[PDB]
RNA sequence: GAGUCUG
DNA sequence: TCCGCGTCAGACTCGTTTATAGCATACGTGAG
DNA sequence: CTCACGTATGCTATAATGTGCTGACGCGG
């Protein structure tokens, strides 16, 4: 049996037939009285096999000494009742029947091959109308329609010589009659003389399909089918329920309605029934195979019992609950359990409690084994009965049965793998698993109902793959970041606090210690505190050049609380990680170092001592939460009366006649946003400290040891936003469309909410917690689309030996540095020897690990800018290599050849959104969003540089920038970039280009809301096609009048004014137009939607002015709702509605045509004689201006770019940087960090294809879309060789369509469209050579990665030889 | 009887159990002072004016 | 949905245009539903059930 | 060993061939009833294993050769 | 609920759902893709085929397991044979070729 | 349910997250002790045989 | 867009002539005869008569579609088997057999276990017999209710209602049923345990004991003979044979008295 | 298939 | 206009209501 | 070797001859 791959083609009728024992003539299925099968029905044991094992149904041979022993008086095979499952039968059509699946199935084959549109052929087979099959006589064609009517006229005047006929015959004979070959050439001829743009994609398909028909060797005629395969009985089954009724498969309905009008048909063929009744009969034959094969797809489905619409073969096999997705990529398994999961504190790391009821059956064979060892057990029978006694002598075996065999724990989700781990068991009584703390972050476990998987892992391999690779202790690294999950919190986050925290002397201050041990025996004696500040005898012990330690020891002030943590810290660490006072944070890097420095076993017992010592100190401690622990500040009540009257004031201005809904709305939520900062931090300060501690005679102030504010300033729990809306002010709340609502509540919890504040709450949280139920199902679909398209991948080769790799620079995005180039290259492979500033001695090699002692080299000498070797530019064929990838962020060191990076990839991109979903939704009850940006103040010293800036000077002197992309920078001395600042549009700078400026100076000035249209020329402003009620709208005013110009969009606008672009045009004192400084442009500028201009037409302008503000309401809130779909769209490559534009050929250029304003840019380059000419749109306005020498992919407009473009342009590194920095500025938002190898995996797998010019050796041609892996291939060889030299491009492919265009047909109908897919690979007579992870999985074979890497290579080379 | 976690309070933001909590003990405060006054019979009069 | 008249618009949603297209629907407690509507040409439609 | 196998993936390198070299090993003593180098102190064939090869005695190449040579000794015999 | 063996589906030859019904946990797709994301080839390929379908390898093995021998000797899924025969009752030839 | 006294603090991490350490005293008060009635049916069926 | 096979089918029937009754026998007595013409006209002008008792006849069993053309089936055997001769008009003995035939398929298809008509035409008078009870009987028939109004036999009554229940879709139900026919392999490793047990066992007792006694039963032998049949290989005794299968037996309830079965392995 | 649920 | 997609386990319950003629010969297998 | 039992195909005659639940998802290609 064991194959190599799997084909798919079209069914001949005579292929059918081989599968088929016989033809099934009756629908009957069982006799009512003897529930045997009858005759020759649905069930016929003479056809499908024996009921009974090794039984003929009459009942003359039994036993297995009867073999294959077909019995002569009622026709049945002595074989076992397994064969029932296996043999099929068959049908004998009585007219031919078209199948759906070709017919309506888009494209469709039967219409592409025949170039006969769909509706036409529908009218044939529902007899309808005639169609001529062919005609000698040119009169009429070929595939020419004729009604009933059309029919007489040709008939009496031709007649004989002209066929045209009615029905699936008709097309099954058209079918027949059409020569694949000939077609093909005459195609060819057609494309020779007049390509059209559109019609050569479609004459180039059907091409394809015509020779991919031949190739395959299928039969057009065979889309019709004349045999009707029967599926075998146990795959359709009728069987009794306990009740005395049956129950039975639809199957067998459809079965039974598609014989039941066969064999009517039959009949009314032997009758010579008149034709309106043959044909009736032939329409309701075709729509019952129609429902059999796909019911629903030929329009109105079949209702069975219920009115639901019986399930038919294809429902099967295709919706998600099909075959494929329900019983194949995942399945029920045996040995596993759940229960409930609660604390197990006293665990190790590398532990878990397991009920003893529930382990007792988990290992049942395992018990029965060592039984019978020992003996205890004669037999198994006995065995089961001694376990179902639940013997002493069992639980002594079993006890030694769970001795180092582990168990694996997994919880729904399963986001990440580390949502599957491998522990040791510890039996318990009880009926509650116990969890180890630490994981419980990986698991996101929390212990108020939560439950737990168990698997048994049955095999040594399995084992010994649970113990090595899927161990607690061995998974302690994210492999998402090269953070550890492990970390402690909650109590052993608290105790710690409290054990280090220092405070004023309390008992024994400045006393003197001889080590942590007379400091612990200080404290347990009652004579110290643990905030008692004395100095203690410590001895760190320092690692030196060579691998020894180094011995040191001396005094350095400290507390009592700290020097006792100092026992549990292993040797090698210093004492200034224990010296701090310890929170979370502290803790999660203290065992991060640990890992580093001394290794996995060390951080295994630290990590448990951390977790003891946590909890010990937690209940020695003991602290609450009162109800004067929310002390709500004295000076509230001021701030908000203050707030209230100036509100108040603007409500009162507002009838007046300076305010919109919009600026209203915005001053308000200002003024308030501002109120509950300032009453927060009244709060914060009162709270934080104002601790009164009278020192050692006089007052101080230390930070008060108020309980909710230790819970907030540790981390514990409550953060400062939840702790306003406890003791200072609730704040501003937001409806469940995101927009604020205007009144704020004043008050907070300690106060008590109204009924009218409660139901406003309500809104928010009811939205959070619909998105939870809603919104995770998104999230999840990407998860799944990253992982179908990322499930090669694998770590093949070490070395690719390539220099190529992306340069990668410290991310400084907004102000301060988030991620430095440390973090961004820590662990990355280093290519093309880049050493320090002076070029004059190689610093680093071409082929070394970037590791924290080169990154600490790196930061002393200020490297910026690195080349590193990338995923993307590896020249490996079929996967990556180690060194292209870099560390395995999960382990710590260099990646393992085999490990499935692809998987790993799209698990860890998937996750956090998936958990942000979910996360912040439930927590957040109101939006804390923050918009100060307005204004740039520089932080250090410095020269102002500004890197792409095109500004106007204004009359107040000031430097008015009309830039789209505007980068001011803050240089130092020596001449770095060190802080950036993204100006916006109609901003005034302080000082222009390279200008000295200090510490904390503003350097420009902008308003948020409105972005004004700035005007470059000075002169008068006429009014261009501003037509009022046409474009723009008119709103007047009192006493004198001021009207004010709102620009109505094509939303609103009439259909009279929609061809009309509004523009504010400059025209001088004459009324001629004014130039824009040195061009032919005449200055006007195109209004945009509702761009609310003041000033009337006819006013005087002055250069660098504000003309019209456009509305910019940010009324979005800050959540991963927002974001997920930016990610999709990038992932998925989606060109935007504006994607800018970019020169292909480099060379020198100038303006021809143009359609009204619509610009036709032609390219002239220098070498390249032949042109490129682009229309463009006429409001899309471009960066260049005229003859420059511009190279490949200058960028001409503005808007978003698409990805394609870069890609096509630029190239791979461009596109992949541009996907990054897009997704992970959404992450980055969310405080997500991802590595960008991670995304860098699935970019690669997004340019998998490439579009391919002329020919090579093979079949290349114009346009086929071939892998760049294997055209790399061809290349290589033919370079060697020679033979006709081969252009491509590569082609981007987001993810979706990426995931379908791999070469395995098993993994394209597994992810989704399976009928589409089964019938273009069925037409194709594609063959699956089952290479990749989901095939593999699919047919339950060993991977071809992690473990299974070793065995499959052996079989690859087993192909060369036995 | 029963000993519950500080830290999952300040974060879930319902502070009603604490008040719960207070007013409980205040309520058994007060069943306990007339348990002691029942324990010792005393007077009808004095439980009344309690 | 209680029977009688109701009076909505698809705030955008169909044509890029942006048109506001108004519809009337009402609906009884038993029988057809009686649906009039805008076109982005400003013609009245009425769509029977 | 016992807690951890930080040493044993240290002697191979591929924590993937250290799975395949320990599963091997462990299965000689499974099946064959091959005698463990190191006292067995009541561990499972999967951790007797794994000592082996941190202390470095069992290896993919180590087992190869005591493969071929019992298998010679065996046609020796046959012969 | 805990389950060592038990009865089996009637199609799909899969362990059944449910504590009333004795089930196996679902082991799901996204629970085999930490499997793959890891190494761990062996531990999906039981959960696939000797613990789910593999009707001849599930016995097998139980039997091996009690012997002691903690050895594999997988086969073939048999919701898989079963996805064969709904493809060939649709008209679709998809046929094994051999090595 | 069952009012008790209750007190806020963390202990050896039988509290962690969420879980809850109750006193014996609650059991042994048979408090939280609960009543539960099954209902098993047997049918006797007439056959074939 | 007349796309729906049943509006094509309908609009063509339409489309025919409506017969009279000179029309009728003046068809009817060259039909007879064997008219082609006659035949297919008379057909196809009566279709419409079909219809209206195949629409009167839907949410029973079959679809219209189906109902109509069984329906049709009734109109060719009532034109072949028609007297024109009879003055009595056609429509009326048409009807009959329309009627006939589709209640006849009804009983037949619509059902998956092929079930008798006499069952079926028994059931019919059971169940009009119910109707006219529950209208009087402000409550439903009972079993013995309806038997003792028909004067016929209770056990008789309660099969027929037994077989008025209808099956049911096990598209899901058919995860909740598992395989009866199939044991599970802790049921299958118990018999190859016995199995390789008996072999061992074989070769414990005697000779000529576990010779006899395998070979009766079929464990070792092909076929599983009796005490006077196991005379047929060497044997060829009865007393002597039925003694030795006893004496195997008695040293082997020994065998299991003393590994630790026997009253331990009883209960099994 | 329609429920009421726990993450 | 049409059709391709929409997170992962777990608990329980319900459900497969209704309709139609009577008696003679013919076809076919099973039991004693 | 013969009859009973289960199952099926047959014929009867006022005239009648044209159908027919739940509706509303949303984004992309
Ligand atoms: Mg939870
Ligand atoms: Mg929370
Ligand atoms: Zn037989």
């Amino acid at each position: 049996e064991e194959f190599d791959a799997i084909k798919i083609a079209l069914a001949s009728p005579d292929m059918i037939r081989s599968w088929s024992f016989g033809e099934v003539k009756k629908p009957e299925t069982i006799n009512y009285r003897t529930f045997k099968p009858e005759r020759d029905g649905l069930f016929c044991a003479r056809i499908f096999g024996p009921v009974k094992d090794y039984e003929c149904l009459c009942g003359k041979y039994k036993r297995l000494k009867h073999r294959g022993v077909i019995c002569e008086k009622c026709g049945v095979e002595v074989t076992q009742t397994k064969v029932r499952r296996e043999r099929m039968g068959h049908i004998e059509l009585a007219s031919p029947t078209a199948h759906i699946w070709f017919l309506k199935s888009l494209p469709s084959r039967i219409g592409l091959l025949l170039d006969m549109p769909l509706r036409d052929i529908e009218r044939v087979l529902y007899f309808e109308s005639y169609v001529v099959i062919e005609g000698g006589m040119t009169n009429l064609e070929r595939q020419q329609i004729l009604t009933e009517e059309q029919y007489l006229d040709a008939l009496e005047e031709f007649g004989d010589e002209f066929d045209a006929k009615m029905g699936a015959e008709a097309i099954q004979a058209l079918l027949k009659s059409m020569d694949l070959e000939q077609e093909c050439e005459q195609l060819r001829e057609e494309l020779n003389e007049t390509n059209s743009e559109t019609k050569r994609k479609k004459l180039t398909k059907r091409i394809k399909l015509l020779e991919a028909f031949v190739q395959s060797g299928n039969k057009p005629e065979w889309m019709i089918l004349t045999v009707l395969p029967v599926l075998p009985p146990d795959l359709r089954p009728l069987v009794p329920l306990d009740g005395g009724r049956f129950a039975t498969s639809d199957l067998n309905d459809l079965y039974r309605r598609v014989i039941n009008r066969n064999n009517r048909l039959k009949r009314l063929l032997d009758l010579a029934a008149p034709d309106i009744i043959v044909r009736n009969e032939k329409r309701m034959l075709q729509e019952a195979v129609d429902a059999l094969l796909d019911n629903g797809r030929r329009g109105r489905a079949i209702t069975g019992s219920n009115k639901r619409p019986l399930k038919s073969l294809a429902d099967m096999i295709k919706g998600k609950q099909g075959r494929f997705r329900q019983n194949l990529l995942g399945k029920r398994v045996d040995y596993s359990g759940r229960s409930v999961i609660t604390v197990g504190p006293y665990l190790r790391l590398h532990q878990c409690g397991l009920p003893k009821k529930m382990a007792l059956e988990l290992f049942k064979p395992f018990i029965y084994g060592k039984l019978e060892l020992r003996g205890l057990a004669t037999t198994i029978k006995a065995a089961k009965k001694m376990v179902e006694r639940e013997e002493a002598v069992v639980w002594d075996i079993l006890d030694e049965v769970i001795r180092e065999h582990p168990v694996l724990l997994n919880r729904a989700p399963t986001l990440h793998r580390l949502g599957i781990q491998a522990f040791e068991p510890v039996l318990i009584e009880g009926k509650a698993i116990q969890l180890h703390p630490l994981v419980c972050a990986a698991y996101n476990a929390d212990f108020d109902g939560d439950q737990m998987a168990v698997h048994v892992p049955l095999t040594l391999e399995a084992q010994l793959e649970a113990r090595a690779l899927m161990m607690s202790t061995n998974n302690i690294l994210s492999p998402a970041n090269g953070e550890p999950i492990i970390v402690p919190s909650q109590d052993v986050v608290l105790g710690l606090y409290y054990m280090t925290r220092d405070c004023v002397n309390a008992k024994g201050e400045g006393m003197v210690l001889t080590g942590p041990k007379e400091a612990e025996r200080l404290y347990r004696s009652g004579l110290a505190s643990l905030h008692a500040r004395v100095k203690v005898r410590i001895t760190e012990y320092e690692k030196d050049a060579n691998g020894e330690l180094v011995a040191k020891t001396s005094l350095k002030d400290t507390t009592v609380g700290r020097a006792i943590l100092w026992m549990i810290v292993p040797k090698g660490l210093p004492y200034s990680i224990v010296n701090q006072a310890l929170g979370k944070k502290a803790i999660s890097k203290m065992l991060n170092t640990c890992y580093r420095i001394l290794g996995l076993k060390p951080t295994v017992i630290f990590a448990d001592q951390i977790m003891y010592t946590g909890f010990a100190y937690a209940a020695r401690s003991g602290a609450s939460v009162g109800i004067d622990d929310m002390v709500i500040p004295e000076k509230k009540h001021e701030i908000i009366s203050e707030a209230e009257a100036e509100v108040a004031e603007i409500q009162e201005q507002f009838q007046s006649g300076l305010v919109t809904a919009g600026e209203r709305y915005n001053k308000v939520i200002d003024i308030w946003a501002a109120a509950n900062d300032r009453v927060s931090k009244a709060m914060m300060d009162n709270l934080q400290t104002e601790t009164v501690i009278n020192r050692d005679g006089q007052e101080e102030k230390q930070v008060s040891f108020n309980s909710i504010y230790m819970m907030a300033d540790s981390g514990a729990r409550g953060s400062a936003a939840q702790i306003r809306q406890l003791a200072g002010m609730r704040g501003l709340m937001a409806k469940p469309d995101g927009s604020i609502i205007e009144t704020p509540i004043t008050a907070n919890f300690r106060e008590g909410l109204n009924v009218l504040q409660y139901f406003i709450s309500t809104h928010g949280a009811r939205k959070g917690l619909a998105d939870t139920a809603l919104k995770t199902a998104n999230s999840g679909y990407l998860t799944r689309r990253l992982v179908d398209v990322a499930q090669d991948l694998v770590v093949t080769e070490d070395d690719c030996g390539t220099h190529e790799g992306i340069m990668m620079t410290p991310v400084i995005e907004g102000g301060d540095v988030k991620e430095p180039l440390r973090d961004r290259v820590l662990g990355r492979v280093t290519a093309e020897d880049v050493l320090k500033p002076g070029t004059a001695d190689i610093l680093v090699p071409r082929n070394t690990l970037l590791h924290e002692q080169w990154c600490d080299l790196l930061e002393e000498n200020s490297v910026d800018a690195v080349k590193v070797r990338s995923v993307v530019s590896c020249d490996t064929d079929f996967g990556v290599c180690a060194h292209c990838y870099g560390r395995d962020l999960a382990r710590g060191h260099i990646i393992n050849k085999g490990e499935a990076i692809g998987v790993i990839a799209a698990q860890s991109i998937g996750e956090p959104g998936t958990q942000l979903t979910m996360r912040t939704f439930h927590i957040g009850g109101a939006a804390s969003r923050a918009a100060a940006e307005s204004s740039i103040q520089v932080k250090n010293k410095g020269s102002i540089k500004l890197s792409n800036v095109k500004s106007v000077v204004n009359s107040s002197g000031k430097l008015v920038i009309t830039s789209r992309n505007t980068e001011l920078k803050l240089i130092d001395e020596f001449g770095r970039t060190k802080e950036s600042y993204k100006v916006p549009y109609g901003a005034v700078l302080a000082k222009g280009d390279g200008e000295q400026v200090a510490g904390g100076e503003t350097v420009a000035n902008w308003d948020p809301h409105t972005m004004p249209v700035i005007t470059e020329v000075s002169g008068f402003v006429r009014f261009t096609d501003m037509i009022d009620g046409q474009t723009i709208t008119r709103q007047t005013d009192e006493l004198t009048g001021l009207s004010s110009l709102v620009v109505l969009d094509s939303a609103e606008r009439t259909a009279g004014g929609k061809d009309l672009r509004p523009a504010l045009k400059i025209v001088d004192a004459q009324g001629n137009d004014v130039l824009i400084p040195g061009t032919d442009m005449p200055a006007q500028y195109f209004l945009p939607g509702k761009a609310i201009v003041q000033l009337e037409d006819g006013v005087q302008i002055s250069s660098g002015d504000t003309l019209a503000r456009i509305p910019q309401e940010s009324g979005g809130t800050k959540d991963i709702t927002g974001g997920l779909p930016r990610v999709a769209d990038l992932f998925e490559a989606r060109r935007p509605k504006e994607p800018a534009i970019l020169a292909e050929i480099s060379g020198i250029v100038s303006f021809g045509k143009e359609t009204k304003g619509k610009r036709r840019l032609v390219i002239t380059p220098v070498d390249g004689s032949d042109p490129y000419e682009e229309m463009i749109p006429k409001w899309r306005q471009l960066n260049v201006f005229e003859g420059e020498r511009v190279e490949r992919g200058d960028v001409i407009s503005d808007g978003p770019e698409a990805p394609h473009d870069i890609l096509r342009l630029r190239g791979v590194h461009a596109v992949t940087r541009y996907i990054v920095n897009e997704v992970q500025d959404v992450y980055r938002l969310q405080g997500v960090k991802i590595n960008d190898k991670h995304i860098e995996v699935i970019v690669r797998q997004m340019l998998r294809k490439a579009t391919i010019v002329n020919a090579g050796s093979s079949d290349f041609l114009e346009g086929e879309q071939v892998e760049y892996s294997r055209v790399k291939i061809a290349n290589r060889e033919l370079e060697a060789n020679g033979k006709v030299g081969a252009t491509y491009s590569r082609d981007l492919l987001g993810i979706t369509k990426a995931s379908l265009a791999t070469e395995s047909f098993i993994s394209a109908a597994s992810f989704q469209e399976t009928t589409r897919v089964l019938t273009e690979a069925a037409v194709a007579g594609k063959r699956d050579e089952l290479r990749g992870l989901k095939e593999n999985v699919i047919v339950g074979r060993l991977i071809p990665a992690g473990t299974g890497y070793a065995y499959h290579q052996d079989r690859m080379r087993r192909r060369a030889a036995g | 009887d029963i000993v519950l976690n500080p830290l999952g309070v300040p974060s879930r933001m319902n502070i009603g159990q604490i008040l719960e909590t207070h007013l409980g003990m205040a309520a058994k405060g007060i069943g306990d002072k007339i348990n002691a006054m029942l324990k010792q019979q005393q007077e009808v009069a004095k439980l009344r004016e309690f | 949905r209680s029977p009688g008249v109701f009076f909505d618009s698809d705030k955008g949603k169909t044509h890029s245009s942006g048109k506001v297209l108004y519809n009337a629907r009402i609906i009884p407690y038993r029988g057809s539903w009686l649906d009039f509507e805008f076109d982005p040409k400003d013609n009245l439609f009425v769509r029977i059930d | 060993a016992r807690v951890t196998v930080q040493d044993a993936v240290e002697k191979i390198g591929n924590r993937f061939d250290l799975v395949l070299v320990a599963a091997r090993r462990a299965r000689q003593m499974q099946v064959g009833g091959k005698d463990p180098l190191v006292p067995e102190e009541n561990d499972k064939t999967t951790v007797i294993a794994l000592r082996e090869i941190e202390e470095g005695l069992i290896n993919n190449q180590i087992l190869d050769v005591r493969e071929r040579q019992e298998q010679q000794e065996q046609e020796a015999a046959e012969l | 609920h805990a389950r060592s063996t038990g009865s089996y589906s009637l199609v799909t030859q899969q362990p059944l759902g449910g504590k009333a019904q004795f089930g196996g946990q679902r082991f799901g797709e996204m629970e085999v893709w930490a499997l793959e994301a890891y190494g761990a080839a062996y531990t999906l390929q039981e959960m696939l085929t000797v613990k789910s379908d593999d009707v001849n390898g599930r016995t097998k093995m139980y039997k091996n397991i009690v012997d002691g021998n903690h050895q594999m000797e997988p086969g073939m899924p048999e919701s898989f044979n079963v996805l064969l025969k709904e493809i060939r009752s649709l008209g679709i030839n998809i046929e094994l070729e051999d090595e | 349910g069952q009012n008790m006294r209750v007190a806020f603090m963390p202990w050896n991490g039988y509290n962690f997250e969420d879980s809850i350490l109750v006193s014996e005293r609650v059991v042994q008060e048979d408090r939280f002790t609960t009543i539960h009635i099954q209902e098993l049916a047997c049918v006797s069926r007439d056959t074939k045989l | 867009r007349v796309l729906d096979a049943t509006q094509l089918y309908l609009g063509e029937i339409g489309y025919s002539p409506l017969l009279t009754a000179e029309e009728e026998v003046y068809f009817a007595r060259r039909a007879l005869r064997g008219d082609v013409a006659s035949r297919r006209r008379m057909i196809e002008s009566n279709l419409r008569l079909v219809v209206k008792i195949a629409r009167r006849y839907g949410n029973r069993g079959l679809a219209l579609l189906d109902l109509i053309e069984e329906g049709n089936l009734g109109l060719i055997r009532a034109v072949e088997k028609f007297d024109p001769e009879r003055g009595f008009r056609f429509s009326t003995y048409a009807t009959w057999w329309i009627r006939q035939t589709i209640e006849r398929a009804i009983m037949n298809q619509t059902r998956t276990i092929r079930l008798p008509i006499h069952i079926v035409k028994e059931l019919n008078v059971y169940l009009r017999t119910a109707r006219e009870l529950s209208h009087k009987l402000d409550h439903e028939p009972s079993a013995e209710e309806i038997a003792e109004q028909l004067d016929k036999p209770v056990d008789d009554v309660s099969r027929m209602l037994r077989l008025n229940e209808r099956g049911t879709a096990v598209d899901a139900l058919l995860d909740i049923l598992a395989d009866e026919k199939e044991n599970g392999p802790e049921d299958t490793t118990q018999d190859d345990d016995m199995k390789q047990s008996i072999v061992k066992w074989l070769f414990e007792l005697n000779a000529k004991q576990r010779e006899v006694l395998a070979r009766r039963f079929g464990l070792l032998g092909y076929e599983a003979a009796t005490l006077e049949d196991v005379g047929r290989e060497i044997g060829l005794t009865r007393e002597r044979v039925r003694q030795i299968q006893v004496e195997g037996l008695r040293r082997l309830r020994e065998i299991l008295q003393t590994q630790g079965l026997n009253i331990e392995a009883l209960f099994l």
